[PDB]
């Protein structure tokens, strides 16, 4: 999904012919994929969902 | 290195300045604390002598203290420790 | 090697405009000499023009006078077209009274000694039976262009009306060259210069003063050792 | 906000205080003490003639004589040209 | 034309308009 | 500003509620609302203007004239149809070959169907034809010559900037025009019109008395130097002489931007289209100094200042000369009872109305007390709030209108004396001021050069402005080039030498266009104007100035000499006469500065706008920019000790004057306001040390 | 403007003209300022000199909206901006306004002087291309200065027997003298003998092999005089160029000269290019006259040939052979074919020294479609809904449109302008959201020291079998630091772990014949709070490695939502800014 | 969404640590990026001893 | 009238012969009035001598290379073209350089007749190999400015004589610019900066002095129409 997001945004910006280096988009996508979800509480403090 | 001579705000060249310090942020704080030292020297000159010293290179006719600081940096007349 | 120093003859066309021709010159030089004389003549010939006026019935520039067809700023824009040539360098004054109907030409102006008006046929304003126009005019030597000097900067009163002055006796200047430039390398330019002055001074005198200013500024670079 | 600190009268007032202390130090010491106590320049409490004559141990007419003599000294323009621009 | 003290401004108009311009402040 | 259609208002849609589909041009707008003219801000399509020929249906619809045509015979019965019968029927074009009888010529005719479709109907089903060309277009937009060549964006900009010109002191008519300069000036109202015919008795600069043919006389008063609603002059000078006979409906006196009846929004300037020395770089414009010297572009501006002497709790105010501490130097201009004398020139900060208020009793500072003790000047319990002319303004004083309670004038409650002082200056044209032609080609003034370093022709005539080339091909507005060539043709005057018949281009020209005089006025209507073959034909024979000298050849270019260096330019350059305006975006209305000024009330930021001092909003995106540089100290500066650190600002100013270091910044004030608002919303907010 | 600087610097000038005994105290100095007594200007010069100011321009789209310039006093009341920052400020001179700020403290003046100065910010933050590059007018000027005209006055011809070659010139000084005399054109092909310019690599390896140092050596070259005068602008170490200065060529030159030389050399070189570009833009004679907008002569035949096909499609619709939409589609395709043919004939008709095609083919401004709409055919104009009107417009703007054609063009014009306004609002709002998303990605450590990292496509394999270069390498491969090494056919290492991986090492990898490198990224930097430095790679603004204080999330967000605005749409996939 | 963010932060008693980037802009102290971080904000700058002796 | 400010003239000596004059201040804009005129005068009004044409043994129509030497014909020609030489005798005098044996011919090899002189005898011109003898004749006269390679007015009166260019002027490269010194107290005056580079015949200072003398004669021609016409006098120095 990192490869997918970077390719899919840069497809648009190359279609307009705008040079953006990928590390900017990678900085943003790295902020997107921080968190994880709780499907099982284990037994410690984490509410499911 | 065959650059034509600078003038005004850009003397000394920043690319020769950057070889002295690690990054340019250190260059900024280094120059600014030296310029405040020079300003405190000019203010505390009328009373008795205290720990401040400088300008260590000879200044101009009317020269701003930050330019004196940066020319001292380019002249290799100071040192510093970071945090 | 040509060892013939250049000359200058003259060609009169009208009373106010005449052509000057300089030959032979070095090649690749005529346009430059012509532009040098053009930038001198069209910028820095000393002359004289009206500087400030004072109508009795007004207090400022943005008003009207009872009787006249035009208003005060139109009178300003008409008197800014006058031509006048002084002799002495102090600011002299000339006067203008007019009563009753009729066109007011510039020939109605009575000047003092030394100054003269070179076009009496200028429409200035026109009047009627109720009309009464009465104005003095300050005439002053100078050169180049100047904007209107401030009323507050001088010690002048409320009746003072400052006008922009244009001290320029020249009116239009052009030239053209006729480079022979034969294949036998005995090449020379031919500067046919053209001057139209605005009937203040003669084109001969304008070019003579331009030559004097250039001789003065090139004595700067000459006198070294 | 027409009651906010104007930020130029404040620095003018500080410069007034510095120049005024200098000019009052150009005199002698009893004189400047009388002026500072008479006009409250040391605490904001305006001391009058009897308190000043008490704290100096003299009579109030002597205090008024010193007051008149010094205020005559200050109206001399050599002690006044540096203060004339402060009105 | 149809305005009496008009300046004489020559037109390049190949056509001819039947209707005049109306009374521009009628709205 | 009349004839304006505005789709926003009470009962109408607002701009946030505005969709994109209402802002387009539906094909029913043709002849009912101009597609060109609309404000180019965030109002594009919400505000429009009526068509030229449009007329309002009694139910509030927009009718439009049409020439009805019966059986292929174009009649003259003009029938107003609204947009429904515009959809029922079918509509032809006015630039169609009518064969001098009402008959069409070719059967396959352009026409418009109901849904905006464009077809080739046979010439038998056409039941309506347009009344003229230029029917679709507004009033202002129909004053653009060669409009049909320009792109709609730049034509839109030209129509929105033709309404922004200022009235010059001279107001010379344009050479190349349309029909809409005369009609849309005598219908504009600001021209005095001879009501009923007769002869002139008495003229002045102030009134005209006509003598009607039957006994009566009538004085038309002027309006000299009246202030408009945007500070511009409104002079009316007469154009008739004392023995002239006038007719009814004749122009008798020009208005602000009029000239012998018709509109004059600018002057006729010699233009050249080379890029010169980078001063005409990216829409910038250079000028001669002749425009500054001869007062070609020069507008009179008139500014209204106002003060009232009102009542108060402590007492009553008073307009008087007894002001407080103020050298009798600045009290020279003031009269004996307050206000200045008429004609005294003022500068920024001068006194206009001596007006002083009571203050009451406030205990002094002791240093001030001893200064009053030394110099003997009293307490002076009144406090001076005089009418000072604001910063960056000057000029003469035309007129002083004063009211009073003592004259029993209508004044609001608690006001004793009102006075207005009209100040006026005469702005020269200056670098930075905004100029534009009639084609949306705006641009500030880059540099006013001297007259000698300007590219002059072979005849020694300098050019006056120099536009740039690179703005022409990419903005699709070669109407300025066609205007330039036709303007040179009308300046020099042509003569088509029709010796052996008429030449092939000039066949369908009208008569008395085969020759023309120098400075002869011409006009192209909008959608039926100068053809390009006709422009080549006029530009071919363009009779010489004074000598035998055709300065501009058949291509439309000329050999300029460089005024600065002296060599001729190696390639011929386009020259001509273009009609350009002076826009109302002058520099003196825009330049602003603030070191320390007024402050806002609840929060303690500096205030806003050129009316006050105010600062510029160092907004959020600029905070992002200086974060992205990493400049942390300057961000701390600009957000604490320049805006809100209330005790910090005076320490900064004091340390600057004393030449010390700038102190360390404290907490901003708006954070503390935020803190007390959050504590007001029952939220326990607290700062924790460690 | 001095009337503005006198109010910005009012406490500074107040202190200074107290210090020069021109005022008794501060209050007389303030009154002396407010009356503007003319020695305040002489004091104002001294308080201005070496004290930078900031120049905001709203809307500040990206990082270069605020720069720090040294001020100088100017007659008049309008701020004079240098022309080479128009591209960063997005500032035409239609009446734009800029805000002057004023840094105060020593830290603020140092930050303005060192970080935010103009000459220290040449490149983009996004892609590292220069924004001090000389654009527009200047570029045209240089183009005409380095273009070459065959058959021009004073060429080098080697014709002999009767007379020698008459093409050689012993020095560019002699060449300039023969150019001021009307013998040499600037743009003719001659053989100069240079002594101060470095020859290209092949001629250097030919005449000198290894160490031709240029200030003494002499070497001949067949170029034009314009290219010699052009290469005198560039520094001494830079080799001879000898091409035609297209805008891409100038971009590549400034990118090379910024990547290899110090910054001050780049600033002085860019200034020299600006001066030469303006001075030869005046002489190029680029004007616009309607005699210079030539119409294509075969246009009427092309319009008739496609008019017949339009007529046959309309006839087949009228005889019921196809429905309403398919005839619209057939007409749309026919008139697209007509537009293409008219544009092709227009392209082959013009000369090269036609200024309208010269401006375009130099690369200064404007695409070819604008020339096609100046002369030839406008083509298809859109609906208010978005479809194509099937009529279409068949007149150029030189010929002048008719009423209905102009009324059709108004639809697309107003649609485009309103769409431009709304997008902006949306692009600025997207930037506003992204800044708050990545506000906490700042470079904390020098090195995470992981070994994870992405792979790069990097010049995919040809079917016949070569290394065809992947076109989008400069966005996807450069300015990155390898985690692994480059080895091939059990050979040696090529590029070791942790190298900047610029142009020469990419050339080395493609020469050695590998396709995939495993490189680091800010996706897999294993630091806790924000990225390390070596995962972020080269900072695109400096050209060196990123510092240990940068707020790279803000630079990332600004470079993404900066170039929006201009991001149209298309003719049910979303395909523009709403897709992003 | 300041109302909902504020009310559920008030419920959670969620203490800010001011370690971010908008917060130091808000409360006026020095931001932790560029010349604000303690690797550059705490530089000790003295004259070197050789030029001190020569001075 | 008065100039209201006297302009000056000072130089910055860069090399031995390459200078940089400054003139400050003037009236706006006089810098362009006199800088371009001064440039044209420096390039095209100082007399001086150069080579007009040469003829060479062994070469009749193979104008590519000379037998017996290394360097080809056109390299010999554009080495001889950059040759500083002074003269007094106004007629075209001839000079001979001639040398047998392999080695490097220099500029001091030539044997000048009475009056003509060479100002850089330590200049490389040509190399000879394997007992060759080079013998070229020079045709040196004096003149002004820059002439092209004059086409041979005779057809074959001297069949070996092939013409060259002649850089007559002792200056080589002159460029100039203006500035905007002291805009406020002086209302935006100018500053002319020159960059003259000569050959080693004369100094740039004497070059500029001689050019000023020719210009002051050339404008004194225009002065001598009405001598008592009021102009702008700078005055005393
Ligand atoms: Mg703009
Ligand atoms: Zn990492």
């Amino acid at each position: 999904v990192q490869i997918h997001l970077v390719r899919e945004v840069q497809e648009v910006y190359r279609a307009q012919g705008v040079s953006i280096h990928d590390k900017h988009i990678e900085v943003i996508v790295r902020q997107m994929l921080r968190r994880v979800t709780i499907i099982d509480s284990g037994s410690t403090e984490f509410l499911p969902g | 290195g065959g650059y034509d001579t600078p003038l005004g705000i850009t003397n000394p060249p920043i690319d020769e300045l950057l070889d002295r310090v690690s990054s340019k942020y250190a260059l900024v704080i280094y120059a600014a604390k030296r310029a405040r030292q020079i300003n405190d020297y000019y203010n505390q000159l009328g009373e008795g002598i205290l720990e401040y010293v400088g300008p260590l290179v000879e200044p101009g006719l009317q020269e701003k203290p930050l330019s004196i600081a940066l020319r001292e940096i380019h002249a290799d007349l100071l040192e510093h420790t970071e945090g | 090697l040509i060892s013939q120093r250049p000359t200058l003859s003259e060609d009169v066309l009208t009373d106010n405009r005449s052509q000057f021709v300089i030959e032979p010159l070095e090649p690749g030089f005529g346009y430059t000499l012509g532009n040098s004389l053009r930038r001198t003549l069209l910028s820095s010939i000393p002359g004289a023009a009206v500087t400030s006026i004072r109508i009795d019935g007004v207090l400022h520039e943005f008003t009207t006078v009872p009787g006249v067809k035009e208003d005060v700023t139109e009178i300003i824009l008409n008197l800014k077209s006058l031509v006048v040539s002084s002799e002495e360098d102090e600011p002299v004054t000339m006067y203008l009274r007019k009563q009753g109907p009729g066109e007011v030409t510039a020939g109605d102006i009575v000047p003092p000694a030394g100054v003269t008006v070179h076009n009496p046929g200028m429409h200035i304003a026109t009047l009627n039976d109720k009309g009464k126009l009465e104005v003095e005019l300050v005439v002053e030597r100078g050169r180049g262009y100047v904007p209107a000097v401030q009323n507050r900067a001088s010690g002048a009163e409320i009746g003072r009306i400052p006008v922009d002055s244009i001290y320029s006796p020249v009116l239009k200047v052009t030239y053209k060259v006729d480079a022979t430039r034969v294949e036998q390398r005995t090449d020379f330019d031919k500067l046919i210069l053209d001057v139209e002055t605005k009937n203040s001074i003669s084109p001969r005198d304008a070019l003579a003063s331009a030559g004097k200013t250039l001789v003065e500024l090139f004595g700067l670079a000459r006198e070294l050792n | 906000d027409s009651e906010a600190v104007v930020a130029v009268d404040a620095v003018s007032f500080t410069l007034l205080q510095d120049q005024l202390q200098s000019v009052l130090d150009t005199l002698s010491e009893r004189e400047a003490g009388v002026v500072r106590l008479r006009f409250g320049l040391t605490d904001g409490q305006p001391r009058t003639l009897d308190e000043i004559g008490q704290v100096y141990g003299v009579t109030r007419e002597r205090i008024r004589q010193i007051e008149s003599k010094t205020m005559s000294k200050l109206r001399h323009p050599s002690r006044s040209q540096v203060l004339r621009d402060y009105l | 034309n149809s305005v009496p003290g008009a300046p004489n401004r020559v037109s390049f108009a190949k056509l001819r308009e039947p209707l005049e311009v109306p009374g521009l402040l009628d709205v | 500003h009349k004839r304006r259609l505005s789709a926003l208002g009470p009962g109408g849609l607002s701009r946030e509620r505005a969709g994109l589909e209402v802002r387009d041009v539906h094909p029913s707008h043709y002849g009912r609302m101009c597609p060109i003219e609309t404000p180019e801000g965030p109002n594009i399509g919400l505000i429009g203007s009526l068509s030229v020929y449009a007329r309002v249906n009694p139910f509030g619809f927009i009718e439009t004239p049409y020439r009805k045509v019966v059986d292929g015979v174009v009649s003259d019965e003009i029938v107003y149809l609204t947009a429904d019968e515009e959809d029922r029927h079918v509509v032809a074009q006015a630039n169609s070959p009518i064969d001098a009888d009402g008959r069409f010529v070719e059967p396959r005719v352009l026409v418009r169907r109901k849904a905006g479709e464009v077809e080739y109907v046979p010439s038998s089903e056409v039941d309506y034809m347009d009344v003229s060309p230029r029917q679709m277009v507004s009033v202002a937009t129909a004053m653009i010559p060669f409009l049909e060549h320009d792109d709609a964006n730049r034509a839109l900009m030209g129509a929105n900037m033709q309404r922004q010109a200022v009235p010059l002191v001279r107001s010379e008519a344009p050479l190349v025009g349309t029909g809409m300069e005369l009609r849309a000036a005598i219908d504009a109202g600001d021209v005095v019109v001879a009501e009923e015919s007769g002869v002139i008795e008495e003229v002045s600069a102030d009134y005209i008395t006509v003598m009607h043919d039957n006994g009566t006389r009538r004085t038309y008063r002027m309006r000299k130097f009246a202030r408009s609603n945007h500070g511009t002059c409104a002079n009316q000078c007469p154009i008739v002489d004392a023995g002239d006979r006038v007719e009814a409906g004749q122009v008798i006196a020009d208005g602000p931007c009029t000239d012998d009846g018709e509109m004059a929004l600018g002057k006729n300037l010699l233009v050249a289209i080379m890029p010169w020395e980078g001063h005409n770089y990216e829409d910038a414009i250079i000028l001669s100094n002749r425009l500054v010297e001869e007062d070609v572009l020069t507008s009179i501006h008139i500014e209204e200042h106002e003060i009232d002497a009102r009542d108060t709790k402590l007492g009553a105010e008073e307009i008087t000369r007894d002001i407080p501490n103020i050298s009798d130097e600045v009290l020279a201009d003031l009269d004996e009872r307050g206000i200045v004398r008429i004609g005294a020139e003022v500068r920024d900060g001068d006194i206009l109305v001596g007006k002083v208020t009571p203050k009451g009793e406030t205990e002094l500072t002791p240093e001030e007390r001893l200064l009053r003790a030394i110099f003997g000047e009293k307490a002076r319990e009144v406090r001076d709030t005089s009418l000072k002319v604001p910063h960056g303004e000057s000029g003469k004083v035309i007129g002083i209108r004063v009211f009073s309670r003592e004259d029993e004038d209508e004044l609001p409650a608690g006001v004793n004396e009102l006075v207005r002082v009209y100040v006026a200056q005469k702005r020269k044209i200056s670098d930075g001021d905004k100029l534009a032609g009639r084609h949306g080609n705006k641009g500030v003034i880059g540099k006013i050069l001297p007259v000698e370093d300007m590219p002059f022709l072979a005849d020694g005539t300098p050019v006056d402005i120099i536009l740039n080339t690179h703005g022409v091909p990419r903005r699709m507005n070669i109407g300025q080039i066609l205007e330039t060539h036709l303007g040179w043709c009308a300046h020099s005057g042509w003569k088509v030498d029709a010796a052996k018949g008429v030449p092939d281009w000039a066949a369908r020209l009208p008569d008395e266009l085969l020759e023309a005089q120098p400075n002869a006025i011409v006009s192209t209507p909008v959608f039926d104007g100068a053809q390009e073959a006709e422009l080549q034909g006029l530009l071919s024979c363009t009779l010489p100035n004074r000598d035998g000298d055709v300065l501009v050849d058949a291509d439309g270019k000329a050999m300029l000499f460089d005024g600065r260096s002296g060599e001729p330019f190696p390639y011929p350059v386009t020259v001509g006469y273009m009609y350009i305006m002076k826009l109302h975006h002058l520099v003196d209305d825009k330049i602003h500065a603030r070191s320390t000024g007024p402050y806002s009330m609840i929060t303690q930021q500096p205030l806003g706008g050129k009316a006050q001092f105010g600062g510029q909003r160092f907004g959020e995106m600029e905070c992002w920019a200086m974060q992205a540089y990493g400049a942390a100290y300057t961000l701390q500066e600009l957000l604490t000790i320049k805006s809100d650190d209330t005790v910090g600002r005076v320490k900064v100013y004091e340390a600057i004057v004393k030449g010390e270091n700038i102190p360390e910044p404290g907490i901003p004030e708006s954070f503390k306001v935020l803190l007390k608002e959050l504590q007001s919303l029952c939220l326990n907010v607290e700062v924790l040390s460690s | 403007p001095k009337l503005m600087a006198l109010e910005l610097f009012k406490p500074f000038v107040m202190k200074r003209l107290v210090d020069l005994n021109h005022a008794q105290n501060i209050k007389s100095a303030k009154r002396m300022v407010e009356r503007q007594r003319p020695q305040v200007w002489d004091v104002l010069e001294e308080v201005i000199a070496e004290h930078p100011v900031l120049l905001n321009r709203a809307p500040t789209l990206h990082r270069l909206g605020i720069q720090a310039f040294e001020p100088m006093l100017v007659e008049g009341k309008a701020i004079q901006l240098h022309p080479l920052v128009c591209e960063a400020f997005n500032a035409d001179f239609d009446g734009d306004q800029m805000a002057v700020h004023l840094p105060l403290s020593a830290e603020a003046q140092a930050e303005a002087r060192i970080l935010m100065l103009s000459s220290n910010n040449i490149l983009s933050p996004a892609s590292g291309r220069p924004l001090a590059m000389p654009r527009l007018d200047m570029v045209t000027g240089l183009y005409y200065l380095t273009t070459e005209v065959p058959g021009d006055t004073g060429e080098y011809q080697p014709a002999s027997g009767d007379h020698p070659e008459t093409g050689v010139y012993s020095s560019p000084a002699e060449a300039i003298m023969a150019a001021d005399r009307g013998v040499l054109s600037v743009r003719a092909k001659i053989k100069v003998r240079l002594t101060q310019l470095r020859p290209p690599v092949e001629i250097e390896a030919e005449l000198f092999g290894h160490s031709g140092w240029q200030p003494g050596d002499a070497w001949m070259a067949e170029t034009t005089l314009g290219r010699v005068m052009f290469n005198e602008l560039l520094p001494l170490g830079y080799p001879f160029v000898n091409k035609q200065m297209h805008k891409k060529v100038q971009a590549a030159i400034i990118n090379d000269l910024a990547e290899r030389y110090p910054m001050i050399v780049v600033a002085q070189t860019v200034d020299k290019l600006k001066d030469a570009g303006f001075y030869w833009a005046t002489r190029s004679g680029v004007t616009v006259s309607m005699a210079d907008v030539l119409v294509p002569p075969r246009k009427k035949e092309i319009l008739d040939h496609y008019e017949e096909r339009a007529d046959k499609v309309e006839k087949q619709f009228q005889r019921g052979a196809l429905n309403h939409d398919e005839r619209n589609e057939a007409l749309v395709e026919i008139w697209k074919e007509a537009t293409d043919e008219v544009g092709q004939a227009l392209r082959e008709h013009y000369p090269d020294d036609n200024p309208i095609i010269t401006i375009v083919d130099s690369g200064a401004t404007g695409n070819f479609t604008q020339t096609r709409t100046l002369a030839g055919m406008k083509g298809l104009v859109t609906n208010p809904k978005g479809e194509f009107i099937p009529r279409p417009v068949k007149s150029s703007f030189r010929e002048g449109l008719t009423v209905l054609e102009y009324f059709i063009n108004t639809h697309g014009a107003r649609k485009g302008l309103a769409d431009t306004a709304l997008r902006t609002a949306d692009s600025g709002y997207l930037t506003r959201r992204l800044v708050d998303v990545s506000q906490d990605v700042i470079v904390r450590e020098h090195d995470c020291q992981t070994e994870r990292g992405i792979v790069v496509e990097l010049a995919e394999r040809a079917p016949d079998g070569t290394l065809i270069r992947d076109p989008y390498i400069e966005t996807s491969a450069y300015a990155r630091t390898l985690g692994t090494d480059a080895v091939d056919e059990a050979g040696n290492v090529i590029v070791e772990r942790g190298q900047d991986l610029g142009d020469p090492e990419i050339d080395a990898l493609l020469a050695a014949g590998i396709t995939q490198v495993k490189v680091r990224s800010v996706l897999t930097c294993a630091t806790s709070t924000g990225v390390c430095a070596t995962c972020y790679g080269r900072s695109m603004a400096t050209g060196k490695l990123v510092d240990i204080g940068e707020a790279v999330g803000i630079v990332a967000a600004q470079s993404i939502g900066e170039p929006g605005t201009q991001l149209t749409m298309r003719t049910d996939i979303t395909g523009g800014l709403p897709r992003v | 969404e300041t109302t909902r963010v504020l009310t559920d932060a008030a419920i959670n008693c969620r203490s800010d640590k001011l370690n971010g980037l908008k917060e130091n802009v808000i409360i006026g102290k020095l931001i932790p990026a560029g010349t604000g971080i303690n690797r550059y904000r705490n530089i000790a700058v003295q004259p070197t001893e050789e030029a001190r002796a020569a001075a």
